[PDB]
């Protein structure tokens, strides 16, 4: 089975770290046909010899590209702006993600940006 | 002298008060006529001003209320429900009107009338499930007598922690349940976890029993009822700070709501997760085509069970145990699809999850095995 | 207009009974408003293959809390064409010594018939030519609200006297239920003396109906909140 | 499981030597990839002539990095009061020191501190 790879919907919510004003939960769009991507594990590893291995702690991060909504300034996609956001597949999976912070702020144009989201866990509701 | 152009107002004052005063307790009994103050009706209680002008000289709601304001001096409102008099103690069933949405925490009452407790019960159990601006709080009361009476005078009622006491019991029963239940609330108002018992945390301090030699319950009928849900006395400090809690609706093994402390917490996580979802207000909930157009603020019921995992799953641990399987607990049932387009109504998206307060410790019983070389 | 969904009765509702809860819905109400309220069987009749229901359901009110008024009420009664007279002081029993203000509401005034509010608690109504009924009017004395009723004959002999109507009631014969589609509508009127605050509770009993011509029963319960500006 | 070598658990309790108040024990969190470093033996050497070597006392060590719990002060972790640490490993591995003082305080920032501690005998606990 496995019905069609794809996202149906985003959500995010944008909170200015300055006056605690909260905007959203606002939806958006795909500027084209990537994915985003994700990474659970709040713990790296690290190849020792001998097949052992270091686990040492590190964050759970995200990266989503979406499409600028016309009333919500570029800076709080650029890393001005506390972030909750929400991504829900064709296939039933849900990720959400609470207090991120936009880490590694790129370049963009005004109307397509690609948000490296880190958290300290996302989480998941594998599909029915 | 300076502070003449204002810029600065000196205020000296002996008394002031800057704590944000909380945790409600309500006291309740018997009055006598010189106390001044109108029967059946919850009245607010400053300081020890009014001593017996409204309470009355010798009433037991004053001697009460005394011990508790011995007990602890800080950040409890103490109110009174001054009841009547009638012997045939007097029985009321008022409670609903009387104390209305005002949210008393810790219910303190003052006598042995089963009837009388049994209301408050309900009372307290009506408030819990039900009503509005979901009030909370445990209820203290005592229970006197020989091991057969008090071992067969308290009933499966989760909402009262039944001191029991002995039939030789030198001490006013009055007295002790109040400072117990005082004492109770004084500690938890800031900090729900902390379990009252033992020595040093839960020594009733103002009780000043005489110093004897022989106990009232002995070992016996104590681990008698420890098992039956009783709060054991042994100055006199407080151990097994448990309630009446023994048995859900048949599977008698049951534990969760044992320890007054897991009441609490489960009152601090009910008030938590009401102020959360407070943000799924004015929104919009797409449930059949579940597609929310670009630039509206809406949601499905999906996102919804999403945001509350999540929650949950953050708040683990101080709140509440591990949960064993997540996605079977929580559950967000809701009713949307009846709900036609015909009406525009919205909102009943019940939520049901299920408690395991934070395992604590317990007896640790030990097994020394002396030896030589 | 008020629009409930049933309890299923079936399982998950209140994960059986270890949840229970089953708090009585809520239902907001303002004094002299009369409101429509519906309630879906569907869930709960759906399941049950068969005829629907049927028109065999009631209702009953209670007050859990009431708050007894000051004012009392009066009947009076006249003929078809003479005209009423009647006073408006002994209806205030006052405890303490005050001032009586008597007043009628322009909006909750007589029907068929016209008033006259006197200087000191005195009132004349001439009733509608051409007309014989009953008749109310809603006095409003220090701002404690009540009714006053006055029956009008058809000049013969005499007509029978009223029941005085509650604060919350439910039309007599207002009710309907259509076996299509599993609802149930009522009406739900409020007195304009109702004090705000007061709550009453209401309890609905439909019987719903096998392929043979059985009966199920339901119970369902509502807390009429009497509240004020909305 | 077994071959990772890694941090699980850091206890420490504070206990200040001037108004004998107790705090703990609380739990920590390490800070990077580095790990907590140790030294048993109370017994420094020195390499004499011939094979030979002097025996002399010395203490027990421990180095600790930690990130600060922001409601714990600062100045108990920069050596005014004692701390009682203890540390669990991925691999069972458990060690405990009681009544230790930090010794030479490093500048901090404010959110990551690094402890020397200094103590008269570490226990470990060597996974069965």
């Amino acid at each position: 089975c496995n019905k069609q790879n794809g996202v149906k919907n985003i959500l995010i919510t944008f909170t200015d770290c300055d006056t605690q004003e909260v905007i959203g939960p606002i939806s958006h769009e795909q500027p084209d046909d990537t994915l985003p991507t994700y990474k659970n594990c709040a713990w790296t590893n690290t190849a020792l010899t001998n097949g052992y291995v270091q686990r040492s702690a590190s964050n759970a991060t995200m990266t989503l590209p979406v499409v600028r909504d016309l009333r919500v300034p570029l800076a709080f996609y650029q890393g001005c702006a506390q972030v909750d956001v929400q991504v829900e597949k064709f296939d039933g999976t849900v990720m959400t993600l609470t207090e991120g912070a936009v880490v590694e702020p790129e370049e963009s144009d005004g109307r397509s940006v690609t948000m490296n989201i880190v958290a300290s866990e996302i989480d998941e509701l594998l599909p029915p | 002298d300076a502070l003449s152009d204002g810029f600065v107002r000196l205020c000296i004052d002996p008394s002031l008060n800057f704590f944000g005063e909380g945790c409600k307790i309500l006291v309740e009994g018997q009055m006598t006529d010189d106390g001044s103050a109108t029967p059946d009706a919850v009245t607010c209680v400053t300081s020890e001003l009014d001593i017996i002008e409204r309470f009355g000289q010798g009433s037991v709601l004053t001697e009460s209320l005394r011990k508790v304001f011995c007990t602890c001096k800080s950040g409890v409102s103490v109110y009174a429900l001054p009841r009547e008099d009638a012997s045939v103690n007097p029985t009321p069933n008022d409670y609903a009107t009387v104390v209305n949405e005002c949210c008393f925490a810790v219910y303190v009452l003052s006598s042995d009338d089963t009837d009388w407790q049994e209301n408050l019960r309900d009372w307290i159990r009506s408030a819990w499930d039900c009503s509005k601006p979901q009030c909370f709080g445990h209820g203290y009361v005592f229970n006197k007598g020989t091991l057969g009476q008090v071992l067969a005078d308290g009933d499966n009622s989760a909402e009262l922690s039944r001191l029991a006491l002995p039939t030789t019991y030198p001490v006013l029963p009055y007295l002790t349940n109040a400072a117990y239940g005082a004492l109770s609330a004084c500690s938890t108002c800031n900090n729900p976890e902390l379990n009252i018992q033992g020595q040093t945390f839960g020594l009733l301090s103002c009780i000043n029993m005489p110093e004897s030699c022989t106990p009232g319950w002995t070992f016996g009928e104590v681990t008698q009822l420890q098992a039956n849900g009783f709060v054991v006395s042994g100055s006199p400090y407080i151990y097994n700070d448990v309630t009446n809690y023994l048995r859900d609706e048949k599977n008698r093994p049951n534990a969760t709501f044992r320890d007054a402390s897991s009441r609490r917490l489960a009152a601090a996580t009910g008030v938590a997760l009401a102020e959360f979802l407070q943000q799924f207000n004015g929104l919009a909930v797409f449930t059949k085509n579940t597609n929310i157009r670009t630039g509206i603020i809406g949601t499905n019921p999906r996102l919804m069970l999403g945001k509350i995992r999540k929650w949950a799953q953050d708040n683990v641990g101080t709140l509440f145990s591990e949960f064993d399987n997540i996605n079977e607990d929580i559950q967000l049932l809701t009713d949307f699809e009846v709900q036609p387009k015909c009406v525009g109504q919205p909102g009943i998206f019940h939520l049901n999850m299920r408690y395991r307060p934070p395992v604590r410790g317990a007896r640790i019983n030990v097994n020394m095995a002396p030896a030589l070389f | 207009m008020y629009f409930f969904s049933v309890d299923p009765r079936n399982g998950a509702s209140k994960s059986g009974d270890v949840c229970g809860s089953c708090c009585c819905e809520s239902i907001s109400a303002r004094p002299g408003e009369v409101n429509g309220v519906m309630v879906s069987y569907a869930a709960w009749s759906a399941p049950l293959r068969g005829h629907g229901l049927t028109n065999k359901t009631t209702f009953e009110i209670d007050g859990v809390s009431v708050t007894p008024p000051k004012v009392s009420n009066a009947f009076g009664r006249t003929k078809v064409g003479v005209v009423f007279e009647g006073t408006l002081s002994d209806l205030f029993p006052n405890p303490e010594g005050e001032q009586v203000e008597y007043e009628i509401s322009e909006l909750n005034g007589p029907s068929n018939g016209v008033v006259e509010l006197g200087a000191n608690g005195a009132f004349t109504y001439t009733p509608g030519a051409l007309f014989t009924g009953v008749d109310r009017f809603w006095f409003s004395i220090n701002g404690n609200i009540g009714e006053y009723v006055i029956s009008v004959d058809p000049t013969t002999s005499e007509l029978p006297q009223p029941p005085f109507t509650t604060p919350v009631y439910v039309p007599a014969a207002r009710r309907s239920v259509d076996p299509r589609t599993h609802v149930l509508k009522f009406v739900l009127g409020v007195s304009p003396a109702a004090i705000p605050g007061d709550v009453y509770r209401l309890t609905v009993r439909q019987v719903a109906i096998d392929c043979d011509g059985n009966e199920f029963v339901h119970i369902s319960c509502y807390d009429i909140s009497i509240g004020s500006c909305g």
